[PDB]
């Protein structure tokens, strides 16, 4: 439309997009998470639950490999079981709803071996520290 | 209903830094949206200067233009100011403010001569 | 290339549904207005003027304005706020009192009764030692005979105490913008022919909702949001009737309502610092409120409704209008508050219409009660203090909220009932448009890099 | 002066000093801005808005280069018309109150380019992981 | 007991265990470290309490070496005098609360040096990307 | 000859706590964290301008 | 105004953990200051032990005090300690606590014998 | 243990004021006793023991 070319706009707007063209805009869904006599209690209480889910999702990130760099490729292993589509479909095919409807049961395991791979990544920088 | 009115001079001195601001009424700056900038020398076509945008784009010019433009967004205002430094007398056109949404430049500003003569 | 790894990408855009609290936000202009003269301009964060209104394309949300958050949430936010701008002002405990009533000076019939008691009764000046005889007018809806002499009483003065409100507070609405807080965002369908429930197609995000002022309206709700160009008529269920049916339509009717009788306010002294605003003398004739319509635009608008209602119902159907069935007086009528004092005035002139397959005015009396306790709670009741001179006010009405009788045995007839019910059916005429989303970074998946070490 | 020789003392110390001296004793001005019925809220109030204010400075540094380097070279070059001094005389000229009356126009420009060099940097760093 | 074998429960459940034992387990004792009318008051403290204290470990950490590795080696040596025991009999001979009790003394003086150590990377890698 | 009290039509009276005493113990204003006082310890400084130490 | 007053032996067996502790009153431990120690042998020159900072430095003592040196500042108590460990007889010597500031140890302390004999 | 009160009462509502209402006690609506206890002797006599054991 407007942002058709130079791909950009303001935050959600790549979400009607394929997830190949918003995976170029993410800075700013990042961007829009934190900042933005009783009813001070009612702010308050929204002010600290935005910064508890911020800071849950970015210690979630700093125990996996990556801790602010946005897009981390890493050691695991994807099963195929999983996706079961073709691979350079899903990014000019789908949406990140569709996607995130489709892998809604392969959940919380893909987390474990995230920190599986993290802790064997760092035992292993920790011996060839250590035998150096 | 959105409502676009330039404000400047018309008439400045070549070899000088020329400004001009665009207030807008009638909707929302921030928006799915490029507040831009497009002249038109006098009996001539329209010359696309660039834009700036609503969301966080860094702004991109018509490479024309020689590095000379600045426009800067005014979100707390609701306006949108041109830059030109180092004009010349060639340079003397009728200057649109505009705004480039999913349809192509609906609402413009009026547009204004500025005879950039010394 | 098939040794596939996983990448996580933050900051994707993905929400879901989900019921957060909500932040409030006004105008700066009325936050002008020195010491809040109407409510809470100090407890609700100033409006940032003209915000995001980004749009989203191809993107297809399912809406619910039935079973939607944030209506509730608008409920409970105006009952709160409508308790605490009234803990400063003045309770009316040493009112209820044996008041000596008569009918006020007017040459009255027989048949039509006098509206306005005039009532005389002591109280409690100052000082405790001494008590003084003084007089006031009051409504028939006020007063009740305790049980020769004729002598009454308030009639909430065997259930609640009362709240005389503060003649500075008033009680107009001012806009407000609803807006979600960090993390959240309000999804609002903009999409023209929108019956409330389904997939919208052309949504858009949004950081701050529009203006919606609360307005207090049982029937023929006032000053909502009218619609693009149709008459769009929403319920939970059509073939259901024990559901409201909101009829929003497009071109608003000017209704136009006043008291007539000029009014005088009077300060009596309860005691230390505390006034109590009585009324004293009715300088002018005795006449009645009343509610002017314009009888062509409302035969129009009927029209209109009737063309709508018959897509739901077939084509030869013959649909009727009646008044309300009966109950309490606030669901019979239809109520609201011009000026800071309440009417309650007779809707049986607009709707008494049959309609078949195929410079005037409109004028419906209305009464004035000066206690009121809307929202039926158990024990609060709020006495409004009658204001000075002659008072008008000039309104578009904007929807109605009708309901079906429960017919059966085969009658062609369906006839519609204007009916109020709950509040909550006025937020739900101006919060269908927006719902509340829960963004969700993070997401993952499979691609094709393999971190190094 | 008692600080003189071994250059430093407590925060804000710096701060009447030039920059190139002001430049390595930053580890406490960065300490001293997250620690330190009714009036309950004033105090939660003033506490989350400086969290609020340290997560905002570090999810802006963290979109950038460097997420706690303290000290991040970076790949934007610099426009001379913004500064257009001498390069070694504000390092021996210059207080950091100074230099941010200099470039107080020059502002918010240099953080959209911090993204796009940032953004760019993470596309070209995927497509060098992606075709390894 | 139940976990012999594949090492791991729930957390503090190493805490018994030599610390050698314990370094393989320390996602979930820092996992929970964050998540978990008047009365709204105390949760609220307790929240931003809680919120306060990771912030400050994490700012700690993020002025050293490292930001969120959770396994940092560093530049700064170690005094013999502090420990005094032998090195790999305390993986297998001590618990992690007798560790603290033997170095109550020698603290407070690391993390000044693990600052200078810090502050002394920053200005060496600022000189090495500056003569490049 | 009979007399009232001065407020008794103007407002309410609200009797002082024989506990509470009205002495006054130092405030010692304090900055919270991101914000620093700055005192000016100048000898000659009449209010107003730059304070150069 | 500032008071330093200094604690502990002054008599001590060589070959032992010496350690004195001086108070401070009339002004702030937190200060643009360095809380030192600095001795002098009986009837000789004066020797600058060493100080400790009251922002964040890192104390920096005399090398020829052979590492033997650390001074512990306890700013919940206003005090900064002097540590001696294996002390000789030779270092029989006036101890005296001081504060360094723009100006050049104003406040000392009153400077304690400490004659350490077997 | 058992407890009782085996006195019957009424409530009955007083109206102090507007929407005050205050609870009194009406008739007692049978025999007037006295509210006891009850616990066993065996088995308090056998918990004795084991305390003084
Ligand atoms: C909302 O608005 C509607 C519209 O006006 C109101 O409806 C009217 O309500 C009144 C009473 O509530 C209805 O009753 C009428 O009263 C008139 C006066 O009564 C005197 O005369 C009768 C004898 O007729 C005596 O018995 C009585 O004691 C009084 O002395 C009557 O004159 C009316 O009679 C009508 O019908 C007869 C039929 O034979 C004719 O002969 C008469 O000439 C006259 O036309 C009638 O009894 C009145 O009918 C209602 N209006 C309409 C149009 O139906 C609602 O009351 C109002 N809502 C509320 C809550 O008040
Ligand atoms: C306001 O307060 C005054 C003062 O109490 C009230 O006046 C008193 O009312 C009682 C009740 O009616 C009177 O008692 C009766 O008086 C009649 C007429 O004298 C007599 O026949 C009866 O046997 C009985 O005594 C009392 O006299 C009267 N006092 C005065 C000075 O008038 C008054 O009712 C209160 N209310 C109003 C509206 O004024
Ligand atoms: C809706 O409209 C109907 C008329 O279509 C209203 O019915 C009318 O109701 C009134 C009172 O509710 C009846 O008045 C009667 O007047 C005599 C006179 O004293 C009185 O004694 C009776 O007890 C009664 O009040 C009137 O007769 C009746 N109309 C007919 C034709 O029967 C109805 O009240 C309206 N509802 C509302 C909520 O306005
Ligand atoms: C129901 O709707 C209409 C408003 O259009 C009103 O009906 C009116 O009812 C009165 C009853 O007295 C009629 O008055 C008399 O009717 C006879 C015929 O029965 C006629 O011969 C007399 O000359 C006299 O007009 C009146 O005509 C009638 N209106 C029409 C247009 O026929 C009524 O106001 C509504 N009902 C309620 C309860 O509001
Ligand atoms: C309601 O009252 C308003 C009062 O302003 C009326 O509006 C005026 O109506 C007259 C008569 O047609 C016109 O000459 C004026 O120009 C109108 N003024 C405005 C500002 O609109 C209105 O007509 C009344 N409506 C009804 C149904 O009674
Ligand atoms: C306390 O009262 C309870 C009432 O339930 C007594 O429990 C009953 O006692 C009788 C008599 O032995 C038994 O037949 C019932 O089976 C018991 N019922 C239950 C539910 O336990 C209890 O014995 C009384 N205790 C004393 C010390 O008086
Ligand atoms: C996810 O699991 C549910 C069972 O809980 C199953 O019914 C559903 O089909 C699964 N989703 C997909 C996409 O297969
Ligand atoms: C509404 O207007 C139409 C057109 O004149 C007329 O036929 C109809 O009777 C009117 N309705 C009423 C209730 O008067
Ligand atoms: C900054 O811009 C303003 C115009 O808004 C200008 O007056 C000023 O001179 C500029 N600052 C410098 C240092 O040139
Ligand atoms: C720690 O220091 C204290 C003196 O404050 C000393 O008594 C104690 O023995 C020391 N701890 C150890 C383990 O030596
Ligand atoms: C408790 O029981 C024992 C055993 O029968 C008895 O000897 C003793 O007297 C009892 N105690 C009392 C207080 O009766």
């Amino acid at each position: 439309a407007v942002g058709i070319g130079a791909v950009f706009l303001g935050f959600l707007g790549a979400a009607g997009s394929t997830m190949g063209a918003a995976s170029m805009t993410l800075t700013v869904q990042a961007r829009n998470l934190l900042s933005g006599t009783v009813w001070g209690i009612k702010q308050l209480q929204a002010r600290v639950l935005a910064v508890e889910r911020y800071l849950r999702d970015q210690q979630l990130l700093g125990i996996w490999g990556c801790s602010g760099k946005l897009i981390c490729c890493t050691n695991v292993p994807w099963n195929s079981s999983w996706s079961n589509r073709n691979l350079s479909e899903i990014w000019d095919n789908m949406t990140w709803l569709q996607w995130d409807k489709e892998i809604s049961n392969y959940t919380q395991i893909i987390y474990g071996l995230l920190e599986e791979s993290q802790n064997q990544q760092e035992k292993n920088e920790q011996d060839l520290l250590a035998l150096d | 209903q959105v409502q676009l009115v330039e404000s400047g001079p018309g008439l400045v001195r070549p070899s000088e830094t020329l400004s001009l601001t665009c207030a807008v009424s009638g909707a929302s700056i921030r928006t799915k949206a490029w507040w831009s900038w497009i002249r038109q020398p006098p009996g001539k076509g329209l010359e696309w200067i660039g834009y700036v945008s609503g969301g966080w784009d860094l702004p991109n010019y018509n490479p024309s233009l020689k590095n000379r433009v600045i426009i800067l967004k005014d979100t707390s205002l609701n306006q949108f100011s041109l830059r030109l430094t180092s004009v010349t007398a060639a340079d003397t056109a009728l200057y649109y403010c505009a705004r480039e949404g999913p349809e192509d430049f609906d609402v413009w500003g009026p547009g204004f001569l500025v005879t950039v003569s010394s | 290339a098939e040794n596939l790894w996983v990448t996580v990408y933050y900051g994707v855009p993905v929400w879901k549904d989900a019921e957060t609290t909500l932040f409030c936000a006004s105008d700066a202009k009325a936050y002008e207005t020195e010491k809040h003269n109407v409510w809470a301009t100090h407890a609700c964060v100033p409006t940032d003027p003209n915000p995001q209104e980004i749009h989203l394309e191809n993107v297809t949300e399912e809406f619910n304005m039935w079973k939607n958050n944030m209506v509730e949430q608008m409920h409970t936010d105006i009952i709160s706020l409508w308790d605490q701008s009234l803990k400063p002002c003045v309770k009316l405990t040493p009112l209820c009192v044996t008041l000596q009533c008569t009918n006020v000076t007017n040459n009255i019939t027989d048949d039509m009764r006098g509206e306005l008691k005039n009532c005389s009764f002591n109280m409690t000046t100052e000082l405790r030692d001494k008590k003084q005889k003084v007089y006031s007018l009051f409504y028939r809806l006020d007063v009740v005979q305790i049980n020769s002499n004729k002598e009454y009483r308030l009639i909430n003065c065997n259930t609640s105490a009362c709240t005389q409100a503060c003649p500075k507070v008033s009680f107009e609405p001012i806009p407000i913008h609803y807006c979600a807080p960090a993390g959240f965002a309000i999804l609002k369908c903009k999409d023209k022919k929108f019956n409330g429930t389904g997939p919208c197609p052309s949504v858009s995000t949004v950081q701050c909702t529009h203006g919606i002022k609360p307005v207090v309206s049982t029937q023929l709700l006032l000053n909502g949001s009218l619609a693009e160009e149709e008459v769009m008529i929403r319920s939970e269920n059509i073939t259901n009737n024990a559901k409201n049916i909101l009829v929003q339509f497009n071109t608003p009717v000017q209704i136009n309502c006043t008291r007539p009788n000029n009014n005088t306010r009077k300060s009596i002294r309860i005691g230390p610092g505390q006034a109590f605003y009585a009324t004293g003398d009715i300088i002018g004739d005795i006449r009645q409120a009343h509610c002017n319509v314009s009888k062509a635009t409302w035969n129009e608008t009927l029209g209109k409704v009737v063309k709508q209602l018959r897509k739901h119902f077939g084509n030869n159907t013959i649909i009727r209008f009646a008044n309300s069935s009966g109950g309490d007086l606030e669901v019979t009528t239809h109520s609201f508050n011009c000026g800071g004092e309440f009417f309650y005035c007779n809707t049986s002139g607009l709707f008494n219409s049959t309609w078949i397959s195929n410079n005037d005015s409109i004028t419906l009396p209305c009464r004035i009660k000066q206690i009121i306790n809307m929202w039926q709670r158990i024990g609060q009741c709020m006495y409004a203090p009658p204001i000075q001179g002659v008072i008008r006010c000039v309104s578009n009405i904007t929807g109605l909220i009708l309901t079906r009788d429960g017919g059966s045995t085969n009658s062609t007839t369906e006839t519609f009932r204007p009916g109020g019910g709950d509040m909550r059916d006025n937020w739900r005429s101006e919060l269908y448009k927006y719902k509340v989303v829960k963004i969700e970074p993070l997401g993952v998946a499979p691609t094709r890099c393999k971190r190094r070490v």
